[PDB]
């Protein structure tokens, strides 16, 4: 490049600024996904479809590891999604080479929206279409936590993001109790995601990870085909 | 502006009659001619260019000094009672015409009016000064320029 | 090359700024925070923008930064912007101890900030920042103190200042009622519950939509407490007690 | 509609797009040609005509099959100096692989790197996202073979067989038909139907002379194109 | 319009209107032409005189870049000698770390690149040049070689540069390749200069002829020219 | 990194940039300054102070040593970067030489700082005018001033911000000697002058002298009311 | 808007054949006549505190 | 409470036992509403044919 380094994002008149709302319309026309956390586990559910026959469905992952016990999905866009997910591998890495210690998941998400947020104020960059869901289950509580294009960290006990969320969003809010056991959570979370889904719902069609208090661990085809049997 | 309808033309012609009458040159005998608008930048031109007016008087702002005056000229003629403060009302807004002033004054005489009484005391011209004068408050860089 | 250039830099014609404008005219929308002082202690009320029935607060400090063992801050603005100036001041305000074996005095840790945020609408043509906020803390030279912060990096000393733009009505109320060396910590808390209940339009104050942090000086520690929970519920139990006494003589 | 300068850099549009990589998917049908990828259960083929427009030309220095190394081989569609510039990127991180890390790459990481580099040209404003697509093929040690598709966005899948270039919609159809039904694949099957499906898309039952097969299998994992003769030798065997 | 001020940007439809101005830019110059018989390459190029305008020899089109690598520019003539320092100094530093000569199918790949590299950003422009790259080796025959202002460069046997592009390939390809010598190619170049461009916009033209191939041993260097002259003498014998 | 002109030539042959930056200096609160043979004085107008609030933060009258005294207009946030790079030159020209710091040598350190600001690439310019009083050795009295563009004078009598040219009206029909002579009066002048401009009801004045001798006092707010109580009265002998 | 969660909550009982209505029939009336431009989010009123 | 599968099951069982007591307009009307209910439903796999 040449110098130019300008922000090509500046204040509206009336105040507000514009292309982080219009990266926000990006990640509400994406793919639907939902996030319980549930007293013992949290429990993460995207939803993934294929446009043919001909793709492959143990190549692309959308419910990722990052440490042993913090996983993470998004909502937004694709290509994106995978920039900021090798960034938060590396990001956890300085944790544990000089703290010699996992790194707690309240401590990524201050990182990576930090992250976040310094990209979208320097110059001649785009900001990022992608909202994320990130959990995990550190010191005993568990935690969910979401993330946003604009850099903005939230604490859910249950959310929604992608199409038709706030339908979700209501349905959760008659749902969703004070605490559940990790199993009804995953019961209720396939739930949700059947709300605003297409009429396979094999176990190619959605993706689910979970966490232990054992850890991360993320669920194979086998038992998502022999969990939904009786769904929702 | 000529157009061919018959609707604007009995302007122009009365326009262009009254610049003729005016420089006519005959015998006008030092008739003195005072003419006055808000806007002056779409107005006719060749009414500004010399020979026809050679005088452009501007009429600028304001400030808290030429106001106190106009206070005590509205606040003349009225059974104006004892127990005013009106310096409070001047220090407080400022941004404020005779016109809003005149404002300030009818509004607390009908406030006086309609708790009965004959006189008016502060709280009338308090309420009127809170009352009438929200109605353009907007626009100010302040805390930035010393 | 040189056409997507918004030029954050220049005056406006009329001879002021143009961009910073924008900012200022914008932070009063959406967050309301005031404080007060005029005895020993100093307060924060902020207000929760947004309760919904979906959330933690694991965190039990929201909009209450702690960034040193003796100040905090109340921030107004874009969320993501604060945690960049919040993550900032706390380093400023660290190496100074590193340097000097002392802690920092309130004043120049304000001009210390106020220098960078300026700094970043002169030159570069970078976004400016979009954050107003407050300062309370103590010192060995004056004591309890209250700091407004603007976003061209313009600042002030004030005893009853605040951020958003529905509190101008409650300016209105401090110049109407404000003591002079008679704050006690049941003097200054009773008017802050007064003035959040008429300014924010929450009927009947519900006690999860606002936030109290308060600064004691103990012995030589400077307490910085937050309260919780109920100590608010029933202060505003006698403070709807002590509206409907007073309005017995109506 | 257009704000601010969303239809000339890679910005969002208010509907929540952007125009200029959607611009980049049809910058690949001013190439006028149309590639197919098929996976068997033991092999993989790479399928692609040729227009030689002149006779004053070679018949040598024209085939988009490349070799990335001894055990990936790719095609190329779109225009033809973006390509090449694509294709020495993949050459000089296949190598990179060997020299950091000590064995051979596999050909799914070597997507990941290449689908990278196409999101930062898309990333920052001020460059051309470059408009040409990418197919592999390879042999993985206890995974059997593997195709896979590189895209100008930055997005990447594997496949079971899925042309590209300009008739797709119509060549995919057509695919779908052919393995939904279930059939066997075992190599002679996997070429001829990567065969039937250009020539009846293209509708041109041609001479062999201007397609060219890059067949790799599990019994000789080397990326290897076709001769002329086999070629025909297939083309003929096919032929009832 | 709107779209074609940048090499960064596309079109709404999906090409790049930079690229597109200077490739009309090198087809609004002279003609040059370069043939290839079955032991070398012969260059040519109609080079124009408006009165006098200069010497008899100066500002050739017919570089030499290596000592086996000859050049035939058209188009813009000073971004021509810029490729001629970047192709020569391409050729060295092949010849410092390795130590055999320098082939020419890399010197035309490693000159492309560059050219390729000036029709991304919105710094630089493309350049408005094409050319011809000729060699001959004992072990590799005779290349012939031929870039654009894109940058897609590949093998041709008979090429043209200039306004007379497709007018003067038209007879280039009745003539045979394989059963030429050289010799005989280089009086069946000048005829096709002198068929082609009639004097009515320019009265005098020259005849610049380079010539590399098995009898010049490998070396690049020119016809002799004024030596033997048989060329102007046969290609004048075509009045009707 | 940041390669972009921002100020650059007119047709007419002007610039924009500083009859803008000027503007803000139009834009702001009036500062006086006088001078004599002995003592000096310098205020300020427009406190417009909100009377519950704290004013230990809000003074706009400093000093750069011991000699060296400020009063700015404009805007605020660019007059204190200016300042505390004058803080720095006067303290390391003490270094080098051992003398106090000549009044004529920190205004072309200032001057010379903001013309090369509007000159470089990238750099929204200064948008303050500066009033330098001090009285170097020898005993020499003086006030300078400064401009957005750079450039510098020596006055007798200036006048900044909204509404100067009333106030240089003002000190224009006050040509006098005699007004020089004793101190008290020389201050009460400029309170006279700052009353004319401003309403100046006795709590948005603020001067401040310097004996040439010693660091400058802000005077107290009984004086400032009994400066104004004898202008009211040697004003009030007209008949 | 006010008539129009009373309308609604009254054409959701009529479809049931029922003299009677819910607390939550008020609650999908309302969320009926609440569909605004300026959607929820959380998003867009959150990151503006 | 939550569900919206079951519901479409007693609305159909509903309309069979009011037509079962002969009744026109309210079959008609718990008929009508499960439809609207079933339209939301993203698997009618066999009620369908049920509700048909």
């Amino acid at each position: 490049e040449r110098g130019y380094s300008f922000s090509l994002t500046t204040f509206s008149p009336s105040g507000k600024l514009v292309q982080i709302e219009y990266a926000l319309a990006a990640v509400a026309g994406g793919a639907p996904s939902v996030g319980i956390k549930a007293a013992n586990g949290v429990v993460l559910a995207t939803e993934k479809k294929q446009k043919s026959i001909l793709y492959d469905e143990r190549s692309v992952h959308k419910v990722e590891p990052i440490t042993k016990h913090i996983g993470l999905v998004y909502s937004g866009m694709g290509p994106d999604y995978r920039v900021l997910v090798h960034r938060a591998r590396k990001l956890a890495q300085q944790y544990y080479l000089v703290y010699q210690e996992p790194i707690p998941t309240a401590q990524l998400v201050q990182r990576v929206a930090s992250v976040m947020q310094e990209y979208t104020q320097s110059g001649g960059v785009r900001p990022f279409g992608v909202s994320l869901l990130i959990c995990g289950w550190n010191e005993g509580r568990p935690y969910l936590f979401q993330s946003d294009p604009s850099g903005a960290y939230f604490a859910w006990k249950a959310t929604a993001m992608g199409k038709n969320y706030v339908n979700g969003k209501t349905f959760l809010e008659k749902r969703y109790n004070e605490d559940l056991e990790l199993e009804d959570a995953i019961h209720t979370a396939i739930l949700t995601l059947k709300e605003s889904f297409e009429g396979q719902m094999t176990e190619d069609n959605i993706e689910v990870g979970i966490c232990n208090e054992a850890g991360f661990r993320r669920l194979t085809p086998t038992e998502v085909k022999d969990y939904l049997a009786a769904i929702a | 502006y000529d157009s061919n309808s018959g609707g604007e033309r009995e302007i122009q012609r009365t326009m262009l009659e009254l610049l003729n009458q005016l420089d006519g040159f005959d015998s006008r005998g030092d008739v003195k001619v005072i003419m006055a608008t808000n806007r002056i930048e779409t107005l006719d031109p060749a009414l500004i260019r010399p020979g026809r007016i050679d005088r452009k008087i501007e009429f600028p702002l304001p400030d808290e000094k030429t106001k106190k005056r106009i206070f005590q000229i509205h606040t003349s003629r009225m059974t104006l009672a004892d127990d005013v403060t009106l310096d409070d009302l001047i220090m407080a807004k400022d941004d404020l015409s005779g016109a809003d002033i005149k404002a300030i004054c009818t509004e607390a005489g009908l406030m006086a009016l309609r708790e009965r009484r004959m006189k008016v005391t502060n709280e009338d011209f308090k309420k009127s000064k809170e009352n009438v004068l929200y109605k353009k408050q907007e626009g100010t860089p302040e805390g930035l320029y010393l | 090359s040189r056409r997507y250039d918004s030029r954050t830099t220049i005056f406006s014609p009329e001879g002021r700024l143009y961009q910073v404008e924008y900012a200022m005219e914008a932070i009063g929308h959406a967050g309301t925070c005031l404080g007060i002082l005029a005895n020993d202690g100093v307060l924060l009320a902020a207000e929760r923008r947004n309760i919904h029935k979906l959330l933690d607060e694991v965190f039990f400090s929201e909009k209450i930064y702690k960034l040193n063992e003796d100040m905090a801050c109340s921030v107004a603005g874009i969320t993501s912007d604060a945690n960049v100036l919040t993550n900032e001041l706390r380093l400023i305000a660290q190496r100074y101890l590193l340097q000097y074996q002392e802690p920092i005095p309130c004043e120049q840790l304000v001009t210390a900030l106020c220098d960078i945020k300026q700094a970043y609408t002169q030159f570069g043509g970078k976004r400016p920042f979009g954050v107003s906020l407050l300062y309370i803390g103590w010192d060995k030279h004056y004591g309890f103190q209250l700091y407004q912060s603007d976003p061209s990096g313009n600042y002030g000393g004030w005893k009853a200042t605040c951020i958003g733009n529905n509190s101008a009505a409650a300016v209105s109320m401090l110049k109407q009622d404000y003591k002079e060396g008679e704050m006690t910590l049941k003097s200054a808390l009773a008017l802050a519950i007064k003035v959040l209940n008429k300014t924010m339009d929450v009927s009947k104050l519900s006690a999860e939509k606002v936030e109290i942090a308060t600064l004691t000086r103990e012995n030589g520690k400077t307490v910085i407490r937050v309260l919780k929970q109920k100590e608010v519920e029933q202060l505003i139990k006698k403070h709807e007690e002590e509206e409907a006494k007073a309005e017995r003589e109506k | 509609s257009s704000a601010g300068f969303d239809r000339h850099i890679t910005i969002f549009s208010p509907e929540g797009r952007l125009y200029q990589v959607e611009y980049a998917f049809k910058a690949i049908n001013q190439g006028g040609l149309t590639s197919v990828a098929v996976r068997g259960k033991d092999c993989a083929v790479i399928v692609t005509q040729k227009k030689v427009p002149d006779k004053l030309l070679d018949s040598s220095t024209v085939t988009h099959l490349f070799k990335i190394t001894e055990n990936i081989g790719c095609v190329m569609t779109g225009m033809t100096a973006d390509s090449r510039s694509q294709v020495q990127r993949a050459r000089y991180e296949a190598a990179n692989w060997k020299y950091k890390y000590g064995y051979e790459i596999p050909v799914d990481m070597l997507c990941k790197r290449i689908a990278d580099i196409s999101q930062v040209y898309t990333q920052n404003a001020e460059m051309r996202p470059l408009g040409c697509c990418m197919i592999l093929i390879g042999i993985d040690e206890e995974q059997g073979p593997q195709v896979y598709k590189c895209d100008p966005a930055g997005y990447y899948c594997g496949f079971k067989a899925t042309a590209a270039g300009v008739k797709q919609t119509e060549s995919t159809s057509f695919l779908e038909k052919k393995v939904k039904k279930k059939f066997d694949w075992t190599f002679e099957q996997t070429v001829e139907t990567a065969i039937t499906c250009l020539s009846t898309v293209l509708s041109i039952d041609f001479k062999p002379s201007e397609i060219e097969v890059g067949v790799v299998t599990v019994e000789n994992p080397k990326f290897r194109i076709l001769t002329e003769a086999e070629i025909d030798a297939h083309l003929v065997a096919l032929a009832e | 319009t709107g779209y074609d001020l940048s090499a960064s940007t596309f079109s709404p439809d999906g090409r790049v209107f930079q690229v597109e101005y200077a490739m009309k830019a090198v087809e609004n110059s002279s003609t040059a032409i370069g043939i290839r018989c079955k032991d070398g390459v012969v260059f040519g190029v109609e080079k124009l005189v408006l009165s006098k305008l200069y010497e008899e020899g100066s500002n050739k089109r017919l570089f030499n870049v290596d000592r086996h690598v000859g050049m035939a520019v058209a188009g813009l003539l000073a971004d021509a000698r810029s490729l001629a320092d970047i192709a020569r100094e391409e050729a060295s530093n092949f010849r410092s770390n390795f130590g055999y000569n320098i082939p020419l199918k890399h010197l035309a790949d490693r000159v492309a690149m560059y050219v390729h590299a000036y029709t991304l950003y919105s710094a630089v422009r493309p350049f408005g040049c094409s050319f011809m790259l000729g060699s001959y080796s004992v072990n590799d025959g005779a290349q012939l070689y031929m870039i654009d202002p894109s940058g897609v460069s590949y093998g041709y046997w008979g090429c043209a540069i200039g306004k007379a592009r497709q007018a003067a390939k038209t007879e280039i390809e009745k003539l045979q390749m394989k059963e030429m010598t050289c010799r005989d190619i280089v009086k069946e170049v000048a005829k096709i200069i002198y068929i082609v461009h009639d004097e009515v916009k320019d009265k005098a033209f020259e005849l610049e002829l380079s010539w590399v191939g098995e009898l010049t041993n490998g070396r690049h260097e020119i016809v002799p020219k004024d030596i033997r002259e048989e060329a102007e003498k046969y290609a004048k014998e075509s009045l009707k | 990194s940041y390669d972009r002109a921002i100020t650059v030539f007119s047709p007419d042959g002007h610039l924009f940039q500083v009859e803008y930056a000027q503007e803000a200096v139009k834009k702001g609160s009036t500062a006086v300054g006088v001078r004599g043979r002995d003592i000096v004085v310098l205020g300020v107008e427009k406190k417009s102070v909100a009377k519950l609030q704290d004013e230990r933060t809000v003074r706009k009258i400093c000093a750069l040593d011991d000699n060296v005294c400020m009063a700015f207009a404009g805007l605020t946030a660019d007059a204190r970067i200016v300042i505390n790079r004058a803080r720095v030159e006067c303290q390391s020209h003490r270094l080098t030489v051992e003398d106090p710091v000549t009044v004529e040598y920190i205004t072309r350190y200032i001057a010379s700082l903001k013309q090369r600001y509007t000159q470089s690439n990238g750099r929204r310019p200064f948008g303050i005018s500066a009033l330098i009083v001090g009285f170097d050795f020898d005993g020499t009295p003086r006030l300078y001033q400064t401009d957005p563009s750079g450039t510098y004078h020596a006055w007798k009598a200036n006048a900044i911000g909204r509404g100067a040219k009333s106030v240089r009206e003002f000190l224009e029909k006050n040509y006098t000697d005699e007004a020089i002579e004793t101190d008290d009066l020389t201050i009460k002048l400029v309170i006279k002058a700052l009353l004319e401009v401003v309403q100046s009801g006795g709590k948005n004045i603020e001067l401040a002298v310097m004996r040439r001798d010693q660091s400058l006092k802000i005077l107290n707010p009984e004086e400032i009311e009994k400066y104004v109580a004898e202008i009211e009265k040697e004003k009030e002998e007209n008949e | 808007e006010v008539k129009g969660v009373c309308t609604e909550a009254g054409m959701y009982a009529l479809r049931e054949r029922r003299v009677h209505v819910t607390q939550e029939d008020f609650e999908m009336a309302v969320a009926k006549v609440m569909q605004k431009d300026s959607e929820k989010n959380m998003s867009i009123k959150k990151l503006w505190k | 409470m939550d569900d919206k599968a079951l519901l479409v099951e007693v609305q159909l069982l509903e309309s069979k036992t009011y037509h079962a007591l002969s009744n026109l307009p309210k079959a008609r009307a718990a008929l009508t509403s499960a439809r609207t209910t079933a339209n939301a439903i993203y698997c009618p796999p066999k009620l369908q044919a049920t509700l048909d």
